[PDB]
């Protein structure tokens, strides 16, 4: 009765939100992001097993704004609708406020309509997690710093270093941490962060990627734009990996 | 105020003055009536300042959300028929004479006329404001069209001169902005090196015989500047 409907079990749990959180894992695909001292980029899997389908035409990731990125993973067009709905957030704060939406707010607001579907009944929670990435501007010097915030569909919202969602989250995740005791990873340079990312992403996965089965997005302090990084340059880091 | 916009091979100019009035007072002598919607598409407004920066404010979001969404550039037609609607939607609320011009890879440089009706006209340049009245006759008699970007600058600025020497409500600055395949260029030109005023004419140099001095003759001197 409980695990059909947004009420609390007995444990004080909801399971419609647990599950939510399986939709995130069920795809098999992997998502990582990072940031290094002036960019950050997300990598997700791109797989396209269907011979006939047309790669460029299907991603998980999206410009919500000009300055934040999107990756969903999980139930694909939940992710999609939640992007929208972002992107309506973005868009509403832009007239209201005369500026570009901070992520770090655009993030809150996600976990806020997240968390709504699961305290109103007959809502199913959107089953993904969505990771924006964009740079943030600081109010002591003006500089750009890179962030990549998390929502979850419980409506949990995070910053983070690094992160991974989606199959074998864990065992990406827990190859970040390892090489996190090494080095000090927002001292890093886009290309050490990458590296990084391509290689927890070829961990967890078990398997060597190329670079059309994966997409990777970036934002610079350089260039805060939001931008799908080209297939040129994440095979040169897939090569770096492989060597190094 | 004074504003147009001209089209040229591959791109507009659009140009303006720089001054907002109350009646006979100048609130701002230094407005910016060339007003971005994306990045490469821009209004001229004209009429009531608050009521154009509202609709440039709410169209230029619009644009934003719309390129987002379809993942590419925009077109000025979109932006001229965003502009119409909401021009027309609130026709008899708002005093606005619009231009929306500006270039998109499609259909190159475009320009479109949006009067307090809200009609929306496209053309090969487009006149608004109280100092546009100034400028028929400038531009039937002194443009040709198929001016090079440069010439096209120059000839819109001296057709904001022209008009704002003798439109009371239209003075200041002179900006300019190109928009075309590449950047964006603004430009501002200061009212002391316009390229034209009748206060350097010299044409208007020499006084109207007013005041004549007491004569036995009818013959016109001059006027009395000196009391011996």
């Amino acid at each position: 009765f409980d695990k059909y409907i947004t009420v609390f079990s007995p444990e004080g749990s909801l399971y419609q939100v647990e599950y939510a959180f399986k939709a995130v894992t069920y795809p098999g695909l992997l998502t990582v992001a990072i940031r290094c001292k002036d960019a950050v980029l997300v990598v997700t899997q791109h797989l396209i097993p269907d011979r006939l389908m047309r790669p460029d035409s299907v991603t998980a990731l999206y410009e919500v704004t000009p300055n934040i990125g999107c990756c969903m993973t999980g139930r694909a067009p939940d992710g999609r609708a939640l992007v929208q709905r972002a992107r309506e957030e973005a868009s509403d704060y832009q007239y209201r406020y005369g500026v570009e939406i901070p992520i770090a707010v655009l993030a809150k607001r996600m976990g806020d309509k997240a968390q709504v579907r699961t305290q109103q009944a007959g809502l199913r929670p959107m089953g993904v997690v969505s990771t924006f990435i964009g740079m943030d501007q600081s109010d002591q010097d003006g500089s750009l710093k890179p962030q990549i915030y998390t929502v979850d569909p419980a409506g949990w919202t995070g910053g983070h270093i690094a992160c991974a969602a989606g199959k074998k989250q864990v065992e990406a995740m827990a190859f970040l941490e390892k090489r996190q005791k090494s080095t000090e990873l927002d001292a890093l340079t886009q290309k050490e962060a990458a590296m990084i990312a391509l290689a927890a992403l070829q961990s967890a996965i078990g398997t060597a990627v190329k670079a059309k089965e994966v997409e990777v997005g970036r934002c610079t302090a350089a260039n805060p734009a939001f931008q799908r990084v080209p297939n040129s340059e994440v095979e040169e880091w897939l090569t770096a990996v492989a060597e190094a | 105020t004074t504003i147009l916009a001209v089209s040229y091979n591959g791109g507009v100019v659009l140009a303006a003055d720089s001054r907002t009035s109350s009646g006979t007072y100048v609130v701002n002598r230094a407005s910016n009536k060339l007003t971005k919607l994306t990045k490469k598409i821009y209004c001229c407004r004209s009429g009531s300042a608050a009521d154009t920066q509202a609709l440039a404010e709410r169209v230029s979001n619009y644009l934003g959300s719309y390129q987002t969404d379809i993942g590419a550039g925009v077109n000025v037609a979109t932006a001229a028929n965003l502009f119409q609607k909401m021009c027309y939607m609130n026709r008899w609320n708002i005093s606005a004479g619009i231009i929306v011009a500006g270039y998109d890879p499609i259909n190159g440089g475009s320009v479109y006329s949006i009067p307090s009706g809200g009609s929306c006209v496209k053309l090969d340049y487009a006149l608004g404001g109280s100092g546009s009245i100034f400028l028929y006759s400038f531009f039937d008699a002194n443009y040709k069209p198929g001016m090079s970007k440069s010439e096209c600058v120059a000839f819109c600025q001296r057709a904001v001169a022209h008009a704002y020497s003798r439109d009371g409500s239209s003075g200041g600055l002179i900006r300019t902005i190109t928009l075309d395949a590449d950047e964006p260029e603004d430009q501002t030109i200061p009212w002391n090196r316009s390229p034209y005023c009748m206060e350097k004419d010299p044409k208007y140099v020499t006084q109207a015989t007013q005041n004549q001095p007491f004569s036995s003759s009818a013959k016109i001197t001059g006027n009395r500047m000196s009391s011996t």
